[PDB]
């Protein structure tokens, strides 16, 4: 019930998770988080409903999204929690993360696809099934598509602004929600995909592993957020059209509210907050 | 208000564009034939499902940029 900072994780911690996250794919349950995933990046509009993304939502329900899948972890070994990746640290490709005994490296420039590691198509192990192209290997291009990872003191600048969200509740809107996501601003967490690239870079995002990591510590951020910010809080607060407010629940669980998903030590803490 | 229509061959491929599981959807992209889900944002960029994260200015740039992404391979139908 503890997350931690991925390039802290010892040598069992790391086996214990890949096979984990390999069962899930075996069983047939990983190839559902990825479409819900990708039904909800296909439908979240901004002149319309929009619930995972482009609106406060994204950060809770990214939450819950994320604790559906540890939970599914812990169903096949108890003891794994999702790591996170710092990326205004650990921002190379020669980063542990990209190490062949956690998530393998970068693709190979003739098709991007990603050659060593657990989750190389080689294994046998890792199929992408769930596509909108013929491709059915994990493809990534590390720093191929945007030069740099975002740093320290952009996130610092974005962790300042107090705002939660600020009206029209979408990718145009001022506030934090908004700079974290990335639709505004230095951009945080969707310059991340684009620097993973391959199918990070696409709807289907939950294709590659690093999917959870990089969420894990979008979902840190704004718990660092929430403390720097005690007086701040989510909006909107009731009768928003198209928009989930604080108490409305949310999609797909329709069980739980932004409310319910505020405090994040009601599931887990961090190594360090 | 719509953009223009589009049809041309890009890195040999046809690309097109019209105005017209996902949303609205007031414009079709085509990769030789097969349709490419693309979204507009508010500022008036667009994104396609496989450059869902990288705001470009037009239909057709997000075309282009699904292209450039698939390096050859045939596009599934979405959803
Ligand atoms: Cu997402
Ligand atoms: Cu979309
Ligand atoms: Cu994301």
């Amino acid at each position: 019930t503890v997350r931690k900072n991925q390039a802290t994780l010892t040598a069992d911690e790391k086996r214990r998770f890949v096979a984990a996250v390999l069962e899930l794919k075996r069983s047939g349950r990983y190839d559902e988080f990825v479409r819900t995933h990708n039904e909800f990046i296909m439908s979240d509009t901004d002149s319309g409903e929009r619930t995972g993304h482009r609106s406060p939502s994204f950060l809770p329900w990214h939450r819950r999204f994320l604790l559906d899948f540890e939970q599914a972890l812990q169903s096949v070994d108890s003891s794994v929690t999702l790591p996170y990746w710092d990326w205004s640290a650990d921002r190379t490709v020669r980063a542990s993360l990209w190490a062949p005994d956690f998530l393998g490296g970068t693709g190979r420039s003739t098709d991007g696809r990603v050659m060593d590691g657990p989750f190389a198509a080689s294994t046998g192990n890792w199929p992408i099934n769930v596509r909108v192209d013929s491709r059915t290997y994990l493809r990534r291009s590390l720093g191929g598509s945007v030069a740099e990872l975002p740093t320290r003191a952009e996130v610092e600048s974005v962790l300042a602004i107090s705002a939660y969200d600020l009206p029209p509740y979408n990718s145009a809107s001022e506030g934090f929600r908004n700079h974290l996501e990335g639709w505004r601003g230095v951009n945080l967490h969707n310059r991340v995909h684009v620097w993973v690239g391959g199918q990070m870079a696409t709807g289907v995002s939950p294709n590659d592993p690093v999917f959870w990591l990089h969420h894990a510590y979008v979902d840190k951020l704004w718990a660092e957020w929430q403390r720097r910010h005690p007086d701040s809080a989510y909006v909107p607060t009731g009768g928003t059209p198209d928009v989930v407010d604080l108490n409305e629940t949310m999609k797909p669980w329709n069980t739980v509210r932004p409310a319910d998903l505020l405090d994040h030590t009601a599931y887990y803490t961090f190594d360090a907050l | 208000a719509a953009p223009e229509s589009f049809d041309e061959v890009y890195k040999g491929r046809r690309i097109q564009g019209r105005p017209a599981h996902e949303h609205g959807g007031g414009y079709e992209v085509f990769v030789d034939g097969v349709q490419l889900h693309v979204m507009r944002n508010a500022d008036g960029s667009w994104i396609s499902v496989v450059s869902h994260y990288d705001p470009v200015p037009t239909p057709r740039a997000a075309a282009r940029a699904a292209v450039d992404e698939l390096q050859g391979a045939p596009l599934l139908p979405f959803p």
